[PDB]
């Protein structure tokens, strides 16, 4: 579609961080942040049961 | 130009990268991957969806990293000749590292074949394991990999010469060729006689060919993103490092499969 | 290539004659004395001339103090400072040991 | 301040973060070493109530912590990322996001190592993770998996930093710098980056085969299945001896610099030092099976490997003699980096000579898994890496921090770690040559005397470490005061013996390296115009 | 109004003048078309013949006494200069910092380097 | 604002390296077009007959092995041969599915437990 | 990008302008570094 010149103008004329400069940046960036927070909270949360001995119940 | 105007630029070619979170984001994803798989291997998590989520976060963080690097190379124009030379040499050294991993796997194979154990039966392959025949399916695999190499070099030279529809058709044909390789490899793993748990033959066989299968899935992703960037005019005639990177990766994977084919089949049988 | 002793002598005579301020006199003297040879007395005579020409006393005392720490005996120091007796009398520099008598 | 340290993309901030994680994990490794030596003071279970598993777990924690989390992050990461862009005049190293992901993938390797120690039993397999002891039949539970993942994350860090270092010193040199005109620390970290790049694949291969045996029922190493445990020894030691040369060669870089700058004369045959470091780096990968003279290799194989191992005594001897030739005839200014260089020279020569006695496959009959090999390796590792680290710290920390350290405390810290490290690692040769086995929490009671004097030495070494982290505090709160009074050394090079003091004051730093003419703490992006060189 | 696309090196003024026009409809982009920024500046330089990002080694032809010091340019107020001698590699490397106010004297060969600033920060 | 601001100091833009750069660009385009046509000659005259002539034998042996696996499907449990010592070892149960089943586990061919 | 530079802007922590003493944080960092293996020994001996 040859958006290269227009995206050069948008990307160079921007006081935003580089991952935010595209107009579709939030469309990736918000669910990625939520999914990342869940995926790094939960296996840290399963460490007390690991060092306690409580394996996961097979239900 | 003048001196006032020369004062407004970099004065050294190399890229001064903006601060980005994707290193610590990929690192946290890799830690959660390692933790969740070490807790799901030994039953401390009930099911595999945690490891699936950690792999998903690692993939999307890597994709966002690559989105930032194609943004800096395309829209910000920060990749001059010195940075292009640098990333070319960096991809070459990473390719050398993967080749050395495969040399380690070949060492495992050559040890366990040149020293046949007495529990196996002092013969290679062991008794009861019918080997994969070379001429049936892997001959088709290796000739479509060789034609993939011919197709990427034809499409790359069609890109340099300026012809768009020849280079696009070449890159599309070679991407479908290597996914035909991936499909034939999955078909070979589906209808095969032995398992990965069937001794050291199944062990080092599925280890070597599965690591090469993984690298060809990675090359499938790289050929796909290179087709997208050539379609949406990201690749110029004299400025493309994603393409040169993906075709030297294609040729190195072709040479690795050639050695894998000749050893693991024409010497394994 | 290694320099013979007389080639060293000619080179540091030329260097001390061409030296033009105090940084150059001290530089030429530093890498004059940082070889494995006590310089010939013509070189020390040119060093005292060149330290006089830049109007600095204490480097011309440092010539003899570095000669003392450089030469191997206590007798060759005497052979040097009696062969430079007329030059040191003409310029009027002291030795450090007869400047700080202790 | 979230951006500058979390989202970091310049090399110096990554370097001080590498150094902070290195010294945190080095404190932890020293604590594990103290606990090991405390339990090994007198025979019978003194402090750990029985529980040889906990002693083995602390052994692998101490070993893997001091190697993969103190010396390799400190030497490679902190000193490379500070000086390697600086000492070649590069603006900021190529691929700085790879430079950031290597650091940030390290402390989660620390996290999963600590949680391997905390979960069900702990990895008690030694630092070599030999099967079938580290397999699932002897070590159930998820612990050795998490130790394996610690090794994998630090392997990622070492390989990615090695790639970064290779293309930085190849592509991003300044305009006057040919490859022959490079410094010796830059050459050293270049050669170390190449050995990392060519070694860590075989480690990743062997470790992932261990993991595949443990959790996916496959048999690379299980005898019930046809597998062979000697394959892991071959793979791990093809990593392992290149690894120990990786640990020592940045020390060979640092010691050239502190010796040349505190003898006030250049290195003797610097191109021969480049050739000797590269010869050691090439000769590492050919000698890897001296660590397994016991498994029953052929006599021609061992007769090869003793010659190949002995051949590396020649370039290390060329290096150790060219350092003596640099110190000979100069004017020694005995500051603490010079003290650490001299002590490195003597004690690394002693460790290398015990290693040469270990190179022979007929004598490694008598010395394998004795405390003689821990004498050898704690000598070369401890002195040649910790003295190199302390020399690098006391050498470059006034420049890269702007804060001078107390000098009298630095010399008492040096002397205390000198005599303490000697007192701990000298009787290990006696215990080994009298036949004390390795990795034991308890012994026959004929070993108690030398175990007692070594356990006395450990407290001296820990006191010198506590003193060193006091020197850090005193440097950080009173550095400018240390510059203004006479409690430190402001000038690393005194005036020569003709040079006036004002003539010196116009030219106060005389180095053959870039880093000392940079401002105290240097510019966040220095080298606006590139540094020119003839 | 609007900015131009800086057809040669005498015509560029700013970073926004380095954008250029795109590829048309079905051609591949040329380097002249879609390169932007510092790489486009380097490209226009390689077309003109002018190597941007000077990589010249230090002038080691003469010795540079204090009446005619070796003039070295700097777009900052200082520079790092490593001297090795009156031939190319005569003595060991000696790193110096000429600034605006101070000349740099070598002390091993005695060369005198004078900064001249280009500046306009 | 300094007087050195409007001084041009890039040098002469009339070296022959400029014309050699642009002529080398033209030469790379022409040589790339010639090499491209050579590779359509190779990729049409070589790759397509090789892939057809390999696919015909591969389809015949694929149908043969499909027939042999279809015959091997109708085999009772007592008739499957003796699994050896090294074959299908189970050091620990897998964590996916229910236990003794691998990833690409074919129950028609790999029946052993 | 342009960060602040100078004597104490090179380091992550805050030494001079500080509510608590610096010695608190500086020795608590090395103290938890030294006490990580004691936490490990306590957990393994309680087991
Ligand atoms: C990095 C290498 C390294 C270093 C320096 C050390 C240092 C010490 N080690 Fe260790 N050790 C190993 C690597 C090392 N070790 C390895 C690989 C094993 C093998 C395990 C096995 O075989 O299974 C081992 C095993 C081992 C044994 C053998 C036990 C056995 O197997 O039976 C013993 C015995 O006492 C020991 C104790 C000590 C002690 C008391 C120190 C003392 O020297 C501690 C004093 C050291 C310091 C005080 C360092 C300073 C601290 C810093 C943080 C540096 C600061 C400087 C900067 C940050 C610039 N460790
Ligand atoms: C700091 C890293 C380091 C370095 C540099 C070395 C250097 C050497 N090492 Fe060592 N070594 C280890 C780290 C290191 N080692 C570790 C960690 C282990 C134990 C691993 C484990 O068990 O898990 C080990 C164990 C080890 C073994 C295995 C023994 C066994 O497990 O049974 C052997 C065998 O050959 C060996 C020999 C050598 C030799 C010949 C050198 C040479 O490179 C030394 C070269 C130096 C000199 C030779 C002295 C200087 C030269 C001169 C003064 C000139 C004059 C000398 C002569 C004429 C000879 N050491
Ligand atoms: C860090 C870098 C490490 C580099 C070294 C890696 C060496 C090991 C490669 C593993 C490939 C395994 C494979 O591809 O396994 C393929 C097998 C195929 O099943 P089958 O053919 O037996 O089906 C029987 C009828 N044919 O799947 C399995 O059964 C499960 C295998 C274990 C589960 C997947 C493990 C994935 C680890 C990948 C690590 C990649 C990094
Ligand atoms: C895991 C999934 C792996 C998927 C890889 C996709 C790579 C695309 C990145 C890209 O496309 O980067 C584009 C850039 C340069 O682009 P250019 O100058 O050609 O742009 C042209 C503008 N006119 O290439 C590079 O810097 C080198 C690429 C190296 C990629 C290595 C990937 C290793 C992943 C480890 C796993
Ligand atoms: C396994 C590790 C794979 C390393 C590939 C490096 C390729 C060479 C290179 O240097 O690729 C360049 C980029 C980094 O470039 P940058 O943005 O720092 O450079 C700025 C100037 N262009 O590599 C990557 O994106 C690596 C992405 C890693 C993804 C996660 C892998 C986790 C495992
Ligand atoms: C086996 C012997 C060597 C072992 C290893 C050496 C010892 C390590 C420590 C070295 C420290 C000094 C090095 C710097 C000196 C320097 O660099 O000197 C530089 C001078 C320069 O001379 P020039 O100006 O004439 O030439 C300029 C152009 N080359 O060359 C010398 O001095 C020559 C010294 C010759 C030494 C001969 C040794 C004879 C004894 C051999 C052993 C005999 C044992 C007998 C036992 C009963
Ligand atoms: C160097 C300075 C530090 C070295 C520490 C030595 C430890 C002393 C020791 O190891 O003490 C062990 C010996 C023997 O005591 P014992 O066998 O009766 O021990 C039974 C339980 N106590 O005590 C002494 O002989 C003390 C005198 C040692 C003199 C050292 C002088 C070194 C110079
Ligand atoms: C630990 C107790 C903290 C108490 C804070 C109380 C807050 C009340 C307000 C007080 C003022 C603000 C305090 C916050 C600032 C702070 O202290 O920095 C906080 C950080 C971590 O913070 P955190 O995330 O754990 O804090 C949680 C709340 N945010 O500490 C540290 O890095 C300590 C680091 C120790 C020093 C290391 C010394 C060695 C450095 C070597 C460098 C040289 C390298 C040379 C070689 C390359
Ligand atoms: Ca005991
Ligand atoms: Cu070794
Ligand atoms: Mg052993
Ligand atoms: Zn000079």
């Amino acid at each position: 579609a040859n958006k290269v010149i227009q995206l050069q103008k948008i990307f160079q004329s921007s006081t935003k961080p580089l991952w935010w400069r595209h107009p579709r940046s939030a469309l990736y960036l918000y669910p990625f942040y939520a999914i990342f927070a869940v995926a790094v909270v939960t296996p840290l949360l399963y460490i007390p049961n690991a060092i306690r001995g409580i394996k996961a119940k097979k239900a | 130009m003048t001196h006032l105007e020369r004062s407004r630029h970099q004065q050294h070619p190399f890229h001064m990268v903006m601060p980005s979170p994707w290193p610590i984001v990929v690192s946290f994803a890799l830690l959660s991957l390692a933790l969740s798989t070490a807790l799901t291997m030994h039953g401390y998590i009930g099911n595999m969806n945690m490891v699936y989520l950690a792999l998903f976060v690692l993939l999307t963080s890597s994709i966002l990293w690559f989105r930032d690097i194609v943004a800096e190379a395309t829209y910000l124009g920060d990749h001059t000749m010195a940075v292009r030379k640098g990333i070319n040499l960096g991809f070459l050294m990473f390719v050398l590292s993967e080749v050395l991993i495969f040399a380690g796997l070949f060492w495992a194979y050559f040890h366990s074949a040149m020293s046949p154990d007495v529990t196996l039966g002092a013969c290679w392959p062991p008794v009861g394991i019918e080997a994969v025949q070379p001429t049936e399916l892997p001959l088709l695999n290796t000739i479509i990999l060789l034609s993939s190499g011919a197709t990427v070099t034809y499409s790359h030279h069609a890109l340099i010469a300026g012809n768009r529809n020849k280079a696009l058709s070449g890159l599309l044909i070679t991407f479908w060729l290597i996914v035909i390789f991936v499909t034939c490899q999955y078909i070979e793993y589906t209808n095969a006689a032995f398992t990965i748990s069937d001794g050291v033959y199944g062990s080092v066989f599925y280890a070597g060919t599965g690591l090469h299968f993984l690298h060809m899935v990675m090359l499938a992703a790289m050929l796909g993103v290179n087709y997208w960037r050539m379609r949406n005019y990201h690749l110029t005639a004299g400025h493309h490092v994603g393409y040169e990177t993906t075709i030297i990766y294609t040729h190195v994977l072709d040479v690795i499969w050639l050695f894998l084919y000749v050893v693991f089949y024409w010497w394994g049988v | 290539d290694e320099e013979t002793f007389e080639e060293f002598t000619a080179r540091y005579e030329k260097e001390f004659d061409e030296a033009y301020d105090l940084f150059e006199v001290q530089r030429v003297l530093n890498n004059c004395f940082s070889y494995d040879l006590v310089p010939a007395p013509a070189v020390i005579e040119k060093a005292l001339r060149a330290a006089r020409r830049v109007n600095d006393l204490p480097t011309a005392i440092r010539v003899f103090e570095a000669l003392k720490y450089k030469v191997e005996n206590e007798d060759q120091y005497k052979a040097y400072l009696d062969e430079l007796k007329d030059v040191r009398q003409e310029l009027g520099v002291p030795l450090k040991e007869e400047l700080f008598p202790s | 301040m979230v951006q500058r340290w979390l989202y970091s993309t310049n090399a110096k901030d990554i370097a001080v973060l590498y150094f902070m994680l290195a010294i945190f994990s080095g404190m932890a490794g020293t604590a594990m070493s103290l606990i090991i030596r405390l339990e090994l003071a007198a025979p019978g279970s003194q402090y750990l109530h029985g529980n040889s598993q906990l002693f083995n777990v602390l052994v692998v924690g101490h070993a893997v912590l001091m190697i993969f989390f103190l010396v390799m992050p400190a030497l490679i990461g902190g000193f490379g990322n500070y000086l390697l862009p600086l000492m070649i005049g590069a603006t900021d190293t190529a691929f700085p996001r790879i430079n950031n992901i290597a650091f940030w993938v390290l402390p989660m390797g620390l996290v999963c190592l600590v949680t391997s120690t905390l979960v069900e039993s702990g990895a008690g397999t030694g630092w070599t993770v030999y099967p079938p002891l580290s397999s699932i039949q002897a070590h159930s539970g998820p612990s050795v998996d998490l130790a394996i993942f610690a090794l994998h994350l630090t392997s990622i860090s070492s390989l990615l930093g090695a790639i970064n270092f290779i293309v930085t010193t190849l592509n991003m040199r300044t305009n006057g710098m040919t490859m022959h005109k490079l410094p010796l620390f830059v050459w050293s970290i270049f050669i170390t980056a190449f050995l990392l790049l060519l070694s860590l694949p075989v480690l990743s291969a062997g470790i992932t085969m261990l993991l595949l045996d443990r959790n996916f029922n496959t048999s690379f190493f299980e005898v019930s299945g046809g597998g062979d445990p000697i394959l892991y020894e071959h793979l791990f030691w093809f990593f392992g001896h290149p690894e120990v040369y990786i640990l020592i060669i940045p020390g060979f870089g640092i010691i050239s610099h502190v010796v040349s700058t505190y003898s006030k004369k250049p290195v003797f045959g610097e191109i021969s030092m480049v050739y000797a470091m590269a010869s050691i780096g090439l000769l590492g990968f050919l000698v890897w099976s001296h660590h397994m003279y016991i498994v029953g290799l052929d006599a021609d194989t061992r007769a090869y490997f003793t010659s190949a191992t002995m051949i590396i005594a020649i370039p290390t001897g060329i290096k150790i003699f060219s350092w003596l030739a640099t110190i000979h005839g100069g004017s020694i200014r005995l500051a603490t980096p010079m003290l650490y260089a001299i002590a490195f020279l003597f004690l690394f020569t002693m460790g290398g000579l015990t290693g040469v006695a270990l190179a022979n496959a007929s004598l490694d009959v008598a010395f394998h898994d004795t405390y003689y090999v821990v004498g050898h390796f704690h000598y070369v590792l401890s002195m040649g890496a910790i003295f190199s680290l302390f020399a690098g710290y006391y050498y470059w920390s006034p420049q890269i921090l702007g804060l001078n350290y107390n000098e009298k405390l630095a010399q008492i810290q040096f002397w205390l770690i000198f005599i303490g490290a000697n007192v701990i690692f000298f009787p290990m040769h006696f215990l080994g040559i009298n036949g004390m086995p390795r990795r034991i929490p308890d012994y026959p009671d004929a070993f108690a005397g030398w175990n007692y004097v070594a356990s006395i030495g450990s407290f001296i070494a820990t006191l010198s470490l506590f003193l060193f982290i006091y020197i850090l505090y005193d440097q950080l709160v009173n550095g400018l005061n240390n510059k203004v009074n006479n409690k430190s050394v402001i000038y690393n090079k005194a005036p020569d013996f003709v040079e006036s003091n004002t003539i010196f004051n116009l030219n106060t730093v005389k180095s053959s390296s870039i880093e000392f003419l940079l401002t105290s703490p240097p510019a966040v992006h220095s080298f606006n115009t590139p540094a020119v060189q003839s | 109004p609007v900015v131009k696309t800086a057809q040669n090196l005498a015509e560029v003024n700013g970073p926004e003048t380095l954008i250029g026009p795109g590829a048309k409809e079905g051609t591949v982009p040329t380097d002249l078309d879609q390169e932007t920024g510092l790489a486009r500046l380097e490209l226009l330089g390689k077309l003109e013949g002018i190597d941007v990002f000077d990589t010249k080694p230090l002038d080691s032809s003469r010795k540079g006494t204090m009446k005619d010091p070796i003039i070295i340019e700097s777009y900052d107020d200082y520079r790092y200069v490593g001297c090795t001698g009156s031939p190319a590699g005569s003595h060991t490397i000696m790193w110096l910092k000429p600034t605006v106010n101070e000349v740099a004297r070598c002390w091993e060969c005695g060369s005198v380097y004078k900064l001249n600033p280009v500046g306009v920060p | 604002l300094p007087p050195n601001a409007l001084k041009p100091a890039f040098g002469p833009p009339d070296k022959v390296a400029a014309q050699k750069f642009k002529e080398s660009l033209m030469a790379t385009e022409k040589h790339a077009k010639d090499t491209s046509n050579m590779w359509v000659k190779i990729s049409v005259w070589v790759a397509l007959p090789a892939i057809a002539l390999t696919a015909v034998n591969t389809y015949f042996v694929e149908k043969e092995h499909a027939e042999h696996r279809e015959h091997l499907k109708h085999v009772p449990d007592s008739e499957w041969p003796r699994d050896y010592e090294f074959m299908n070892i189970r050091s620990k149960p897998f964590f996916w599915g229910d236990g003794d089943k691998t990833l690409f586990w074919n129950p028609v061919v790999n029946r052993h437990i | 990008v342009h960060f602040k530079d100078g004597v104490y802007e090179n380091i992550p922590f805050k030494v001079k302008g500080r509510k608590t003493p610096y010695a608190l944080s500086h020795f608590g960092f090395f103290a938890i570094g030294f006490a990580v293996p004691f936490v490990a020994c306590y957990v393994q001996l309680k087991k």
